[PDB]
């Protein structure tokens, strides 16, 4: 569900 | 921050192609950005274009007509493709490429490459007298010489006190100039043999100038 | 078309704060992001602001950005300056195509002895130069503090469009400043205007001189 | 596990970005 932003 | 191994030409004759390339160590290069920048020595900054992991490239349109962006990603690389060079594209160019320590990222520029354009081979410099005229200034210009440096000095260094050599010049030629220039009381002038001593050991030439009043 | 125009030179003693504008010529500024680069010399630009008022971590707290959409410009704010804080400063933003647009820089110099004016001392062509075919004005300026100068050349009091190469100003021994300026001509346009002008301004001051072809 | 931008990320405007 979560996806860390680069 | 990034190191970026960026790499090109010291040197390109006009109407070559300018090509440059930075690659990334970090495995990055089928995302982000590349931006291209570049910087006439002395003058400001001017900006060349950007290519995008969408695949889509923005150009300055002065340049656009001439300027060629690409990504090899087997090479991990950007490169810059400059056509139709000409000495006004003498400058030190800079990638640009977004450095990330987490969630917000700001640009780290390569170390910069300078490229001369040029057509020209190894050429020693005219040297022509700045004639004077309580004080009076009187010089030398070194002019039209290729490739750096020259060195000046008066009455073979026996003067040295209230001179100034200034840093040379690229003309659109692609030749460099220069010149020295000394302050003196007006009195010496018909009593001292004043003397430019140049020195352009790349093409193994000397000159020496005597520099007399008009 | 979209211009980020600055101040070409500030200044400020140590401990004191000074400000850095970024004024936009058309369209919001506040539409897109501003960054602000700091150039020391010989060195690429590294980020010191970027995204309006952020801060990579190495920069000091004293650096502070902030937008003011009402005089449509951005401003770089150093406090409790310091001599570290000496370079070239370029504010980063884009256009409405995305386009990056750079500011025209700002020298800011950490005053550390008295404002010196320059000294400018204007030459000719040379009868040898000329009897060669080439004329060339040499305008040359020293003795000068803060180190910033514009140069103008003028032709029969009328801006001199062509032919100008400038130098950066250069550390002389006494930590002012020279530079110099070369205005290249034919002889046959040499002794086509009446007179030249060489016109150095320092600090919003304007020193002249002038030679004509007699 | 990661969003990276595909493109300059833009001050009030959405961008391209992909997962990976």
């Amino acid at each position: 569900s979560k996806y860390r932003l680069i | 921050q990034l190191q970026l191994q960026e790499s090109g030409p010291g040197l390109v004759k006009p109407s070559e192609t300018l090509s440059l390339t930075c690659t990334v160590s970090d495995g990055s290069i089928r995302d982000y950005w590349w931006n291209w920048i570049r910087q006439p020595p002395g003058k400001g900054l001017e900006w060349i274009g950007r290519i995008d992991s969408v695949v889509n490239t923005y150009y300055n349109p002065s340049l656009k007509s001439r300027v060629t962006l690409s990504v090899d990603t087997s090479k991990n690389q950007v490169s810059l493709r400059l056509s139709s060079v000409t000495a006004a594209d003498t400058a030190v160019y800079y990638c640009a490429r977004p450095y990330c320590p987490g969630s917000a990222c700001y640009d780290s520029w390569g170390q910069g490459v300078l490229v001369t354009v040029s057509s020209a081979s190894t050429k020693g410099p005219s040297v022509f007298p700045l004639a004077p005229s309580g004080t009076a200034a009187l010089g030398c210009l070194v002019k039209d010489y290729f490739p750096e440096p020259v060195t000046v000095s008066w009455n073979s260094g026996a003067l040295t006190s209230g001179v100034h050599t200034f840093p040379a010049v690229l003309q659109s030629s692609g030749l460099y100039s220069l010149s020295s220039v000394v302050t003196v009381p007006s009195s010496s002038l018909g009593t001292q043999t004043y003397i430019c001593n140049v020195n352009h050991k790349p093409s193994n030439t000397k000159v020496d100038k005597r520099v007399e009043p008009k | 078309e979209v211009v980020f125009t600055q101040p070409h030179s500030v200044s400020g003693s140590p401990g004191q704060t000074v400000t850095i504008s970024c004024t936009r010529s058309s369209g919001s500024l506040d539409s897109e992001y501003v960054q602000w680069y700091q150039q020391r010399p010989g060195r690429a630009p590294t980020i010191v602001i970027y995204r309006d008022n952020q801060r990579p971590s190495g920069v000091p707290d004293r650096f502070s950005g902030s937008i003011d959409s009402s005089s449509n410009s951005a401003s770089l704010a150093i406090s409790g300056l310091k001599s570290e804080d000496e370079a070239d400063y370029y504010c980063q933003s884009a256009d409405d195509s995305y386009n990056w647009v750079f500011g025209g820089g700002t020298r800011l110099t950490v005053l550390s002895q008295p404002k010196a004016a320059p000294s400018v001392t204007l030459f000719p062509p040379s009868s040898e130069e000329l009897q060669a075919n080439k004329a060339t004005l040499v305008c040359l300026i020293s003795d000068f503090y803060p180190g910033a100068v514009t140069v103008a050349w003028k032709a029969d009091s009328s801006p001199v469009k062509a032919g100008v190469e400038t130098t950066t100003p250069s550390k002389q021994s006494n930590n002012k400043y020279a530079a110099s300026s070369y205005l290249s001509l034919t002889p046959e346009q040499w002794k086509s205007h009446r007179s030249y002008s060489c016109q150095v301004t320092h600090e919003g001051s304007t020193v002249e001189k002038t030679v004509a072809p007699t």
